[PDB]
């Protein structure tokens, strides 16, 4: 016939098939490469399937051509349906044939019930036939997908996330529930999704006050100075102004701290340390002051007045913490005083709310959107992690909170949330420096934890050996779009599961939007090709040469000048 | 209707007349259409031909030569797209029984004739030392006197070019049985066949795939209809070496 | 050694003028302008190469906000050779070097999209 | 001929090619280098292209000389287009050639 | 003119008439010319001269002996410049049939051809047993007397140089093929072609690549014209050692 292989030999996740004669010549092309399916049998019914891991075809001089195909079984098929394991055993000699469109297509539709599949890709060595996941178990257990700078990541993403956004359940119109949050540092996605909410560094406004304790001393104070007084007098200058701000019942008022999320006003908080590096003291230790209604000593009543900055100092010896501040507040308003920070530290982050800023992340405010785009491309670098961990830890904690309202009705989380990371090991180094600390330890609580509250992680990075090994284990969907970097394919060959002979160099000779998807969602690990984008991810970007190529521009240089004076 | 537009829309109402695949819908079926257009303008008392005639005599098994097309596009445009629509090759292009007859007459030399022959040989041809699987091109030449076939059998065997025709000494009678045993012999590098009537005898002693590449500038044979066929009309024998 | 930073033609030149004169823009045009620092004492080399490298960035950031308001495709891009730049980015955290260490990361990781 | 190579070995990515007839000298020294561009295929119109990555000339007392090729198909070329690939199948034994100029500029103005 | 500029003029006038390169230009056509103009000059009959005429006095297959360029450099540097010039070397060495022309003459020392013999025997042969490609050059010695002739090959003979010579035995008629194989014969050191009539009969037995090297005093002989040819005059036979 046109093809006449067996298996020659067994082991226990391993066949050796030999070729015999290869009568066609495109059974081999497409039938028989690196990761096609073979069926072994000796009767038409009950079969097992095998990926193959390997070939080699020798030829010589007078002997008769040697192709041996190496294959391991994915699993078996009895009449139509298809189980997976390896655990039934094949007694050689077995006929082995290429396997047919049906059986392919049953590999993928039996391990998945018809309502939990999720397609977006086929697979790419055989068009017709298409690879769904588990849709549950693929966005519930995080999602990481690697590979190569022009290798396909981006538009994997998109993808992804408008299949999720485009399915629906029968018998409604209009948005759907799901809720995908991305980060974006190349502000490619805007134009992937035309109707939906894109907010960059000069519309959103992120609260200060929503910063946590450890956000807040990392943003102002030195981990590595350590200042137990510095740390002190800031915690509680900021717990008395959310204090003396707050306008609602005194029970909740008393139970307001240095991390619970209220309104403070940044400016009073540095008067009142400007202050109190100003201290003066009589001879009775207690720090006399005299402002505009009259002389008073620093006390709980009396602390409140330190945040204006019209008060004097009035007493024989220095305070306590006199003289131990000065190189602090200089620090303290550097940050304040900076443009670029305006969008998290300016005068927007006054009137904005506490709820506001909830319906601005998950797009429930007036606009509502499946997908929000946070266009951080202006966020100066020193303070993405800070953003990040902010935005991560916002969501991951209004998921936890929403749970435990769901515990005391006795009901599920009603919405889950997605968020896209990419460029992720900026955020979430190998490294343990401290710089990069806060946006570690909010995309760890995430990726360990976030199964339980709602939130899940897709981790789009181009480096995946830069992100930490202990973020990148907890993900369990991981897609590979090709990795050229031996450094990258060494760490990612450590960090994938079991599947040897399909990771271990076909990933450098992928072609672009072709994908290893791997994990508990889809049945066996395979090679597919992701669908193409009708509305792709393009980041407009400044395209040099033909920029340079064009007339020396003289109206645009007094222009630029002249803003810069204004601003 | 632009030149452009109008060749899209005339593409497309031929598609979807035959329900037929876009390679040979363009150089195929169009190139034909226009053959017998300016066929007819020589005497042209007709313009409501029904469709069971004229359409019926486009739709050959022959590809004629278009001379507008071929000044058009070119020499060199012309035959290139003649390669990626019939002459269609792979990396791993298998043993089958490949027929390659060629239209002679007595004003083409036999140097460019040659020079085909080697073109044909070396493309069509895998008589590795260490193949399992050898094959060589049958050829069949027509259409000339037998002083200037046997004169060009001669000078291919003189320059190591070894083949075989079924006549293995003088007074044999064509066994058909050195084609095949020569079609997988490493030692012959093609076969010749001499005649239209050897042509058919070879057919029925071959059970594995066949295709025939016919090539002509005047006349063309009635080969069966089974086997596939790929017919191309030529201006002059020196097309067909950029072409196979 | 230092007239270049501090001498009294630092007090007068204006802020426009340090823009032109560090892209080409003054009364001489010039695709290239060389910044030839060899002359430059070795403990400043850092805070002339950290003072050009804001200025040049800052350029280019401010550059967007006339072009969003303009709604204008003329741009100007800007390329920076830094030869020898592993002294002007050590990988060593001493205080020597984090000037000019910062205003290259800043143009290495935002740079692109201004 | 110049040179007639073979293909005696496919793996997934890997290619042995065997040198059994060298006449030309100046084809091993050029064309057949360390990171030269090879040509696989049985005809003209469409070869897959293997870059070379290592090489061994053995020569013995009696016997003929051992020219072996080592090289990785990168890819694919149809009738001058070149299509960058992986796992592309070229079914020993195949004849081999160092790739035309056309060949290798098509790598490199195509993308 | 300075010495320093009218030199690298010189040329010019050759180098672009003729469109050749550099190396058959300074030391082929100019060599040429400046012996071609001493010999007109230092006559006392003619001195005017075609310009057409001194293109085809100086357009010879032939590298003319220069007296006034072996004291301006010297012997050392002469022949070094001769070397690089038109004995080209390349890393491998490809089988060629070289055949080397020396004119041996009466006054010239057997010993000093000798070493000349064994300078061309160790260049442009690879006799090892591991070749699958043995090469050996050819060797042609004219002008002299056939007793001299004879000698030097005896004392060759003795030495353990063996070579072929096309006469197998005594009474022999010239078999050119004796040559043949012993070109590809490990064993035989290089071939020894006798008189011209025998070099002509050997170059209708070689269909591989051949060279001539012909290195002369006086007398040059005639090669055909569509051989690579190297004709280059010295001033004694023991110049011929330093430079091939
Ligand atoms: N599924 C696909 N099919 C075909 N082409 C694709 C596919 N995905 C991406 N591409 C192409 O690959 C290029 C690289 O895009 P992408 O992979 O998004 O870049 P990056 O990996 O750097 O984010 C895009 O220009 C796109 O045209
Ligand atoms: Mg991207």
């Amino acid at each position: 016939n046109d093809i006449n292989a067996e298996v020659v030999s067994v082991s226990p996740n391993k066949l050796k098939i030999s070729v015999d004669d290869l009568e066609e010549f495109k059974i081999a092309e497409e039938k028989l490469g690196v990761g096609s399916y073979l069926r072994v049998s000796d009767n038409q019914d009950v079969a097992l399937l095998a990926i193959i891991d390997n070939f080699s075809i020798e030829v010589k001089e007078s002997q008769k051509q040697k192709y041996m195909i190496e294959a391991s079984p994915i699993g078996l098929v009895k009449n139509g349906k298809f189980y997976r394991g390896g655990d039934s055993l094949a007694l050689p000699p077995k006929k082995v044939e290429p396997a047919k469109l049906d059986e392919i297509i049953s590999i993928y539709s039996d391990s998945i019930d018809i309502n939990d599949r999720f397609t977006f890709s086929s697979l790419s060595l055989n068009t017709k036939v298409s690879v769904p996941v588990n849709g549950n178990r693929f966005f519930n257990k995080h999602i990481a997908i690697v590979g190569s700078t022009g290798s396909g990541k981006s538009h994997t993403v998109a993808k992804i996330l408008q299949k999720a956004v485009d399915e629906k359940q029968e018998g409604y119109k209009g948005l759907n529930n799901s809720h995908i949050i991305i980060f974006d540092i190349h502000s490619e996605y805007e134009n992937a999704f035309p109707n939906s909410n894109v907010l960059n560094v000069d519309t959103l406004t992120l609260p200060y006050w929503l910063l946590n304790g450890d956000e807040l001393e990392e943003l102002f104070l030195d981990t590595e100075a350590n200042d137990h007084n510095q740390r002190n007098v800031f915690r509680q200058a900021i717990t008395l102004n959310k204090k003396i701000h707050f306008q609602g019942d005194p029970a909740t008022k008393e139970i307001i701290s240095f991390h619970s999320p209220y309104y403070f006003d940044i400016n009073e908080v540095i008067n009142y340390i400007n202050n109190r590096n100003n201290e003066r003291k009589n001879k009775d230790n207690e720090h006399i002051w005299s402002d505009e209604e009259g002389n008073f000593k620093f006390d709980n009543e009396n602390a409140h007045r330190l945040f204006k900055e019209n008060v004097t100092p009035d007493g024989s010896s220095a305070g306590a913490l006199n003289g131990k501040l000065l190189n602090f507040v200089d620090r303290l308003q550097s940050k304040i005083f900076d443009k670029r920070l305006d969008f998290i530290l300016g005068e927007g982050s006054k009137s904005v709310t506490f709820k506001e800023t909830l319906e601005t992340l998950i797009s429930y405010g007036k606009d509502k959107s499946n997908i929000t785009i946070l266009d951080v491309s202006g966020v100066p670098f020193e303070v993405l992690s800070i953003c990040v961990s902010l935005i991560s830890r916002l969501i991951f904690e209004f998921g936890y909170h929403s749970k435990k309202i769901k515990r005391k009705s006795n009901e599920n989380q009603d919405i889950p949330i997605l968020i896209v990371y990419e460029e992720a090991h900026k955020y979430a180094p190998k490294s343990d420096l401290s710089k990069y600390r806060t946006s570690k330890e909010a995309i760890e609580r995430i990726a360990k934890e976030g199964r339980k509250y709602g939130v899940t992680l897709l981790l789009a990075s181009q480096r995946p050996s830069e992100i930490s090994e202990t973020i990148f284990s907890q993900c369990n969907t991981f897609i590979s779009m090709r990795l050229t970097n031996p450094d990258d394919q060494n760490y990612v060959k450590r960090l994938l599961p079991d599947t040897v002979g399909d990771i271990t160099n076909l990933l450098p000779s992928l072609k672009e939007g072709e994908a290893l998807i791997m994990g508990d969602s889809i049945s066996i690990p395979s090679i597919v090709k992701i669908e193409k984008c009708t509305i792709p991810p393009s980041s407009i970007d400044i395209k040099y040469l033909d920029e340079w190529r064009k007339e020396w521009v003289d109206s645009e240089f007094d222009k630029i000048i002249e803003q810069w004076s204004k601003s | 209707k632009s030149f452009d537009d109008q060749k899209k829309e005339t593409i497309q109402i031929i598609k979807n007349h035959f329900q037929c695949e876009d390679y040979e819908a363009e150089h195929y079926l169009y190139s034909n259409a226009f053959r017998k257009t300016y066929d007819i303008s020589c005497n042209k008392k007709d313009r409501r031909i029904k469709k069971s005639d004229f359409v019926e005599s486009i739709n050959k098994s022959k590809v004629l030569f278009n001379i507008w097309f071929y000044q058009y596009e070119g020499r060199k445009e012309y035959l290139r797209k003649l390669k990626e629509s019939f002459i269609r090759r792979s990396v791993n292009t298998s043993p089958y029984a490949r027929f390659f007859i060629l239209e002679f007459q007595d004003k083409t030399d036999i140097k460019t004739v040659k020079d085909c022959i080697y073109k044909i040989q070396s493309n069509w041809s895998n008589l590795s030392k260490r193949t399992d699987r050898p094959y060589s091109p049958f050829l069949l030449f027509h259409g000339t006197s037998d002083a200037n076939l046997y004169e060009l059998k001669n000078q291919l065997f003189n320059e190591d070019l070894i083949f075989t025709d079924g006549y293995p000494f003088k007074g044999s009678v064509f066994t058909p049985k050195m084609l095949i045993e020569g079609f997988s012999n490493k030692e012959i590098h093609f076969q010749f066949i001499n005649d239209i009537d050897d042509f058919n005898e070879t057919l029925n002693s071959i059970n594995i795939r066949k295709e025939v590449y016919q090539f002509y500038t005047e006349n063309c044979l009635d080969i069966p209809s089974q086997l596939p066929q790929v017919n191309i009309q030529v201006k002059d024998f020196a097309d067909i070496k950029e072409i196979v």
